[PDB]
Formats: C-alpha cells, structure tokens, sequence
C-alpha cells in the first residue's frame, strides 16, 4: 500500500535516522505514514534505548524534557530536527528533495552537536561521578536519575532530606569530595553542618538541578559560574 | 504528555 | 613515567578498546605509548584468543590477513578503525578529544559490524557445518582452516588431493558433500567419485574466494556464481 | 610480515 504510494517515485533517499521525537507525534502517524518512513530510512522509536544508537531528535525547539536531555548523550547525535522535516516530507510523498538542513532547531548549532562525538559523557569530562540527589526534586528521583547516568554519572545516592544522616552521603569517587543536588536552602544548611561537622578539610558542591541542565546543554560543566551554585567548598 | 524538567 | 605525561590530564577518555592490529603497528609503540593506551582503556593484543572477547581491529582497509577475516567474527565486532586512531591519539598526548567515529575503514559499515552480534556464524547460518578442503589451499590448511572454524564450521577435514579416494571424503553432517578446492582438475576428480558412489546426493565445491566474500559480508550468497566451480542440488 | 590470503 505504501509502495503503491512509492511506486511513483524513481528513487528513494536514505535519510538514515533513528530518532525519537519529544514535543511531538506523541503516538505515531498513520500506518502508511510510518511505512513510508522506514522506507526512507527513518525509523521512530518510543523510547531511548542505548542499543538502538539513536542518531536524531525531532523537537519543535530546545526542550527540558527527558527525552531532549538525554539526545544530547546519543552517540552520536548527528541532527536535531524540527518536526518540519517529517511533516514537508510527507507531504512531498503524498521527487523527493526534502533536505536535512532546511530545519535545525535553533540554539543547537554544530559546536554542540558535535562535542557528541567526544569519547567522555559531560559529567565524566568533569569528574562529578557520584552524587546525592533529594528525594523531593522536581521530576522525581528516577527520571532525573536516568537523565544524569545517561551523562556520566555511576552513581545516584538518593537522600530523604528530612531524615539522612552523614553515613548516608556518598562521596563522589573517581575534585570535590562531596556532590550534592538539593531543592531547598533548608537542605543546603544541613547538608554542609553534616558534613562539615563529620569531613572538616574536604571538599562540597551543592547545586541545583538546574546547574546540570545548563551543563547538558552546554554540553559542558563550567566551575567558574556560580549561576545555580549553592555552595562550594574547594 | 511528556513531562518537562 | 606515563603517569607524568597523563598527570596534565584533568581526566582520561575509557575507549574500551580490546584490539588487534593487522596491516599495521606490527609489533608496538614504546614502552610509554603502550602504557598510555592501556591508561585510556586501550588493550592491544598480539593474537587473537576467543576468551580475550576481543572488540575492535585496526587495519589501513579491509585485508585479507586471518586478523581481519576473523574479527569479522568477533563476539561482537565494535569497531573498525585507522590506525590514524591510535596515532592522532599518542599525537593528541605528546583536553583529550580524539573520538571513535572519524576513523573508519572504507567499506566495514554498521550493517556488517552488526552482524558480528547475531547468536550464529556466518557459515553455520548456511548449514555448512563439515568441509573437505584441499591440501594445496594457499595460505596452508592449518590457517585457513583456522578462519573458516572461528566462522562456524564445525569440522576441517582435509583431503591429499592427488591420492584421496571417496571414503576419505566426509559428508556435511542441504548439501551433503562441500569441497574447498583449488584447480579444476580436482574438480573432476571428485565429482566422479561422489558421483560413482553417492550419485543421488548433492555437492557444493567452491573456490577459497567464496568463502572470503561470505566472510566479508557475513553471509553466504547461494544465488551466487561466483567462485563456485561445481553445484549439484 | 602478515600474510594476506
């Protein structure tokens, strides 16, 4: 049925893309739709699975979902695409000359796409190995837990802010001694009285989540800002 | 919908 | 020592690499280049040993050397790289930056690294599992024997071309007989004794080229003329 | 050196 739509055409490009998309085609498309795709060589998967090394991203711009974070960690990631694409391209298929740079999201540009390509995840590059997270962070524990080992962490020590003691802070083993992501100033002030009570000389950094995404999609972990810095001890 | 952080 | 040079590294790439050179660095580097690659997660072996779970091979282009043919069934094959890899690498060292995807040999694509994962061998996909080969095989029965076991094939048994009567041919226990040869006057000759004591069963004989071109694109083509000499089926 | 089959 689909070939019957293909049939028409002298010569089919392969566009070469396993990609996910986020901010868009929550489901599929339609059958014909989705055949047509594979016969392009576009294939869409529901979710990131490492075995699968996705190459691509359809978004409608920069997102903090899960799934625009963790594209960043593809290996590589070799376009980040508008859903434009897709959408001109079906329509064209219902010769093709739809390209593949017509539609970059803007603000992700070839330096960052690029730093894909290093043989090091963005966290690793900065020896942040393992860290504490709170319990209560915004996104839940086991999301934001896969989106930071998809970037180079090992380890992810959960902490009940409320009720951990220093025995359940792990040190960050690979350089700050003590990595901390937390909510509130109510945990800073714990967090560092623990610590310093217990580990006087060693060294702390508290941030917020928003420090790692500025670090993912940076592709980069900048020590010299103190925009979402909380505390650091080195 | 997916779930923005 | 290596240490000193990797101390004004604030942090180290694991490239998770367990290799084998083939048309290229035929012994090593120095002692400090070796210990540096080790550093980086980069382990280069002298052999092939199937329980090194070797990755990844360095070769200039696809070869023809037993290293080459047998990483091609690797458990599995990773990567294919230049030595222009290794070499960028010790260059780069003398931030790290040097990626795995700017090195790749000409022809070994993904499609056929992928293949390298497959719970078979490519001639075991191909029900070729006992062969007579020829004892005048170039390259010597003993090595390329070696390559066609590491790619499924089960048992070698090999024939004294001139001399072999037909009890010494053994069946591929679907062709019945397999015969690797090398000229056509062993052709004829096996193909008379099978067929005077066998006559209703079937043969496949073919050149070593055949076996190659399986290799090299892990599949065994039964469509293909190619350096088959003679098919009965 | 090695050989090439």
């Amino acid at each position: 049925k689909a070939e019957k739509i293909l049939a028409r055409f002298n010569e089919l490009p392969n566009y070469d893309l396993k990609a996910v998309c986020t901010g868009c085609f929550h489901d599929g498309f339609n059958e014909v739709d989705i055949e047509i795709l594979n016969q392009l060589g576009i294939k869409i998967f529901d979710n990131i699975k490492e075995t699968d090394k996705l190459n691509c991203i359809f978004a409608p711009k920069i997102l903090r979902t899960e799934k625009f974070l963790k594209s960043l960690s593809f290996e590589p990631l070799k376009f980040a695409l508008k859903p434009e694409f897709i959408i001109d391209l079906l329509k064209q298929i219902h010769q093709i000359n739809i390209n593949l740079f017509d539609y970059e999201i803007n603000g992700i540009n070839e330096s960052i796409i690029s730093k894909t390509k290093l043989p090091t995840k963005v966290f690793e590059r900065a020896n942040i190995r393992c860290i504490n997270l709170v319990n209560d962070i915004p996104g839940g524990v086991d999301t934001i837990g896969s989106v930071l080992k998809a970037h180079g962490i090992e380890k992810i020590n959960v902490l009940r802010s409320k009720k951990c003691t220093f025995e359940d802070i792990i040190p960050n083993d690979v350089i700050f001694k003590y990595v901390l992501i937390v909510t509130k100033a109510s945990q800073v002030k714990k967090f560092t009285k623990l610590i310093n009570d217990r580990d006087k000389n060693e060294t702390i950094l508290i941030v917020e989540w928003n420090w790692c995404v500025e670090s993912i999609f940076h592709l980069n972990v900048d020590f010299t800002s103190k925009k979402n810095v909380l505390y650091q001890k080195k | 919908a997916s779930q923005e952080l």
